[PDB]
RNA sequence: CGAUGUCGGCUCAUCACAUCCUGGGGCUGAAGUAGGUCCCAAGGGUAUGGCUGUUCGCCAUUUAAAGUGGUACGCGAGCUGGGUUUAGAACGUCGUGAGACAGUUCGGUCCCUAUCUGCCGUGGGCGCUGGAGAACUGAGGGGGGCUGCUCCUAGUACGAGAGGACCGGAGUGGACGCAUCACUGGUGUUCGGGUUGUCAUGCCAAUGGCACUGCCCGGUAGCUAAAUGCGGAAGAGAUAAGUGCUGAAAGCAUCUAAGCACGAAACUUGCCCCGAGAUGAGUUCUCCCUGACCCUUUAAGGGUCCUGAAGGAACGUUGAAGACGACGACGUUGAUAGGCCGGGUGUGUAAGCGCAGCGAUGCGUUGAGCUAACCGGUACUAAUGAACCGUGAGGCUUAACCU
RNA sequence: AAUUCCUUGUCGGGUAAGUUCCGACCUGCACGAAUGGCGUAAUGAUGGCCAGGCUGUCUCCACCCGAGACUCAGUGAAAU
RNA sequence: ACACAGGUGGUCAGGUAGAGAAUACCAAGGCGCUUGAGAGAACUCGGGUGAAGGAACUAGGCAAAAUGGUGCCGUAACUUC
RNA sequence: AGGACCGAACCGACUAAUGUCGAAAAAUUAGCGGAUGACUUGUGGCUGGGGGUGAAAGGCCAAUCAAACCGGGAGAUAGCU
């Protein structure tokens, strides 16, 4: 009946949801922009944005807490060094979702999600 | 008499001095203001049409904005109507507040209840669930039989089946009024009223007295 | 479970009256570039509200 | 919340040690008995020197419940086990003399005042 | 909502002791017998604490004469007169529901002395 | 007989009245309490178990009562398959036998994705005669209607006594229904913790994966019952059986023929809900449009250009709304969602470091750390300027009205 | 009684209540001695019966996690 | 009959735990099972947890729950010992 | 020692659920039996239709069994539809 319930089940079990959101949070950190499904991009803001807020305070406890999540030392190194102080004045909202057409294989609504600097 | 229109904001309890806790529902009743007074000469029946709350100017449409401008009142959200009970008269533009309930002891709270969506017959009509085992093939929460045979040859109108449950106008009668607080625009009624927190209520005195 | 007479072509024509597709009727234009797109969708070149967002 | 087939402990010294509810009395289709209700019991286990013997059908009033009674301020008093006190199957005024363990204030009901007197607590 | 919090903080008793689960606490409640109105003590260990503002509660487990009694108390209720911590207990849990199936030398818990 | 499925149970019913309970009366060999019998009345209500495949029945214990029937002895494209009607086997019996029972006994495949009618829900199209946004009126329809016990009246009436009221009033339950989450609880594989085996993060320390969430211990929100609020009415109109008033036909008598008064949970309302597709399509309030030309078989005609209202839809952020539609909130002049900030709540004293100890481990830092859906905020991100749909004073006839 | 029709025979046990089970009785419709009679330790995915533990079997269901059902895209049957 | 959840003889067979070719996690090696995307209704299937009761269910405890290892102590009637 | 005991492989198929236009013209899942023997398995033989074979069910003999399959008599015959 779903009243005031949050979180998309996304046709997976809970171990798959925690695993794949652990994967596309690290790739959103690595490339700073990815293409994904639009329901999967709205649920990625509830994962990668607490990881950026965890990077505001460089501490050994926070770097291990952000290693218990994302399980990748290259992600813990791009946070706290290149994303913590870079977003240190932004009071939340570090991502942006832009809808991009429909996928050719299954007619899935797609979205780009990127960190809001991307200054090249 | 006439009723008032409030808003259900949560439940809490009142601890009385002699130990007894009473579960109340906090209805926030702001100052209802009359937008149209109806007469027997123009409408065939006498009633008043009040509004309450507030609405944004870009969301009030030009037909209903002129209806509030004729009364000269602020554009609130929603419009309700109460039949005048033969001994009270109201003027257009009058502001009615919750201190009308200061001598009322029992009320009838009408609300729109919580919506359960598509509900089965076990939840909707309290049908008895068939047995979980001892042979039972795919028929646990099914309704079972729905009619008799060739001689009726049909299902009867009003047969209890599955479908939409809730999201519906429900009135709960004879609720004790615990406290009328005109300064905080509050009305505490003993018990539970229909609806979720934040929904419109129509509180009027109990006709069953 | 199964039909007892066959339905007419008149009957499947009336069932298919809601099968009919609807068009979009909401093609926009970009602020600077001028490309047609959906509302709240980026263009084929990669603009959204007059800003080359995709760099690709 | 006592229904049929519920095994209760015995709170007086009538002789029974374990009884089983076979009916909840008063009203049709009545499913449960609270902490002041009268049930029909049978005696499944008795002491040798008792005033009642095994297989005897009589009445009892519930005095303790693991579900518990709710006081009129939200407060609930729960026990570790359901207990009862055996009545006389055509009258009140129970068979036993002593009464073991606590009772509740809900039993102060003008005919179980004998049980309130003989109980050590509440 | 804000109106609920304004209506509930007019009603909370403002002198409550800060106890933990595992503490041994004597609670005095108001007992009414006709017109007579006295105070009866209920002393036992605290096994659970529901911390909800005006809707706060705590249950006390008391092994009385032959029977285990478990009583919840609404904290800000006017029935509860006095709360007093007799003994501070050292348990590293919030709910002590395992004490229901322990008796005697297994159902006792160590002093804190922090 | 080119298929109409057998007993009982389950689930769900619906009707009748020859009424079991509650309701209203007549008579009684009706003192009272409790009955007997008959009449009226179908609004609601109308057990759980033991035995047996059983319906039934017997028994135990209830209850105001545990009604009788019809509906393919209601209901197997709803379930079951214990009973009898397949193939195995045996007993008794019959027969020389194969085999067969006024017979027992053990074992034994229950298929169907719903086209139409029907029913529960929920939309689209058009109509309602200019368009649009709201609020209603109510024809009609549906739901609901059960009852115990205790006390007061009053140990009064009644009775030799034992016993023990009518009529009224108050309180409290059982069953049932609706609502709800404040409390008491359940759940809470999205929160915290403990722990086993193993693998990995180079290693220690710390964590992660997997083993049913590995096994567990708690627990937020939501949902929910066992939780706790409320309901069944009073009143009114017309009556049933019934009791009557006056009153003749028939000088009397007579409830009736004229007239008149009472009279039940039935009926019509009162209570709740749906409802103008109520094509008889209703009412009220508010808002919007008051441009040019041409053409013809000159009609409630067709066409071009300019215009494009109110409002709607679409799209996006969404929702205690939802299968999808629909419905509600919001779209920068903005708190709609996510994030963020503060709080709450849950879990129980994180990591790192220091200390004590041979060490496991304890202590200090420290009610610490983390914390979902909650509350209060906050434009940081996403809700775009537009475009689209809908028009350009809205027929005829007659009346009453200003001209 | 794997045998008994009358029958749920009668009596005792177990249950609040026992057409089943157990023990006994003998009026054996229609037991019976190698198409064996009566016993019997062990054995049995064997038939009946009772008890403890255990429980959503049930009173009476509630909630959650997944797979379908529902919507979108592609493909695309069937009985009749 | 199929790119079909079935069938098919023999050989090789590591680590940690373990009595073990059980089982759990891994190595070498091999794979993610040839429609996906959402939503989070009834109902169905496969599971998990459940207040108080504890077989009242039912033809029947069917199903589910429970029991479960090793060492030691201890163990009745009956018996063909 | 044992048609001994517990228990994988292997051989079986007792119960339940699903499936029953199946994934499958008998399987899947969870439990279940035997598991050094009257066991089980590979290869190759032999037994042929009133015949075989059968720890016996009228079971089995190529998804067929109270007399297989193929071809022939043969357009059997049908007072029946
Ligand atoms: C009176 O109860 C029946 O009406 C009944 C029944 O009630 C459930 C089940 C069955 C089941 C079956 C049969 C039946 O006749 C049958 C009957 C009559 C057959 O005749 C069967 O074919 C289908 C066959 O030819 C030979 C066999 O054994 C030799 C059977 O096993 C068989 O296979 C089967 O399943
Ligand atoms: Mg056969």
């Amino acid at each position: 009946m779903r009243h005031r319930k949050s979180g998309r089940q996304l046709n997976r079990n809970s171990s798959h949801r925690q695993a794949m959101f652990r994967n596309m949070a690290g790739s959103l950190v690595r490339h700073e922009i990815i293409k994904t499904t639009l329901p999967k991009a709205k649920e990625l803001r509830r994962v990668v944005e607490p990881l950026i807020t965890l990077a505001k305070t460089d501490s050994v406890a926070n770097r291990r807490l952000a290693f218990a999540r994302t399980r990748d030392n290259e992600i813990v190194a791009k946070l706290f060094n290149e994303l913590g102080p870079r977003f240190a004045s932004r009071a939340g909202g570090y991502t942006r979702i832009l809808k991009c057409g429909f996928r050719a294989g299954d007619n899935a609504p797609m979205a780009y999600i990127e960190l809001v600097d991307r200054s090249e | 008499m006439i009723g008032l229109v409030g808003k259900k904001v949560g439940m809490t309890r009142i601890f009385t001095e002699d130990g007894v806790s009473i579960p109340v529902t906090v209805i926030e009743v702001e100052a209802n203001r009359v937008t149209q007074v109806k007469d027997l000469a123009n409408d065939g029946y006498r009633a008043i049409q009040v509004t309450t709350g507030a609405k944004k100017a870009n969301r009030v449409t030009k037909p209903e904005a002129g209806h509030f401008a004729k009364a000269g009142v602020e554009a609130g959200r929603g419009l309700w109507e109460f039949r005048l009970a033969e001994g009270e008269e109201f003027t257009v533009g009058q502001s009615i507040s919750v201190e009308l309930f200061a001598d009322v002891k029992k009320v009838d709270v009408t609300g729109t209840s919580k919506g359960k969506g598509f509900a089965g017959t076990v939840k909707r009509w309290n049908f008895r669930t068939q047995d979980a085992t001892h042979g039972n093939s795919l028929s646990h929460r099914v309704p079972g039989s729905i009619g008799q045979n060739q001689t009726p040859g049909k299902v009867f109108k009003g047969k209890k089946m599955a479908g939409q449950m809730g999201n519906e106008r429900v009135t709960v009668q004879s609720l004790d009024v615990v406290r009328v607080d005109a300064e905080r625009n509050l009305l505490l009624v003993k018990g539970a009223v229909p609806g979720a927190t934040g929904s419109d209520l129509i509180v009027k005195p109990a006709v069953k007295a | 479970a199964v039909q007892q007479n066959k339905p007419t072509r008149s009957k499947r024509g009336m069932r298919r009256s809601h099968d009919a597709l609807t068009a979009v009727t909401s093609l926009s234009v970009d602020k600077t570039s001028g490309e047609k797109h959906l509302r709240h969708h980026i263009t084929a070149d990669g603009y959204y509200r007059g800003r080359k967002v995709i760099a690709k | 919340m006592i229904q049929e087939q519920t095994m209760l402990n015995v709170a007086d010294n009538s002789g029974a040690r374990r009884v089983m509810c076979i009916k909840v009395l008063g009203g049709s289709h009545r499913r449960y008995a609270g902490v002041g209700d009268i049930i029909k019991i049978t005696i499944k286990e008795a002491i040798p020197r008792g005033k009642v013997k095994k297989g005897d059908v009589l009445k009892a009033v519930v005095v303790r419940t693991k579900k518990g009674v709710r006081r009129p301020d939200g407060s609930v008093i729960r026990f570790d086990g359901n207990a009862c006190v055996l009545l006389n199957n055509n009258s009140e005024q129970p068979i036993g003399t002593r009464i073991f363990g606590p009772v509740t204030r809900e039993l102060r009901s003008e005919k179980f005042m004998k049980i309130i007197s003989l109980a050590p607590e509440v | 909502s804000n109106i609920i919090k304004q209506l509930e903080q007019e009603q909370m008793k403002q002198d409550v002791p800060s106890f933990r689960p595992g503490d041994t606490v004597e609670v005095k409640v108001w007992v009414v017998e006709g017109s007579k109105k006295r105070l009866q003590a209920f002393e036992g260990v605290v096994i659970a604490i529901r911390n909800r503002g005006l809707h706060s509660a705590f249950t006390v487990r008391k092994i009385s004469n032959g029977e285990g009694v478990e009583r919840v108390f609404q904290t800000h209720s006017p029935v509860v007169d006095s709360i007093s911590v007799k003994r501070r207990g050292a348990v590293r849990k919030a709910k002590l529901y395992y004490l229901r199936e322990r008796t005697g030398k297994a159902a006792r818990i160590k002093e804190r002395l922090n």
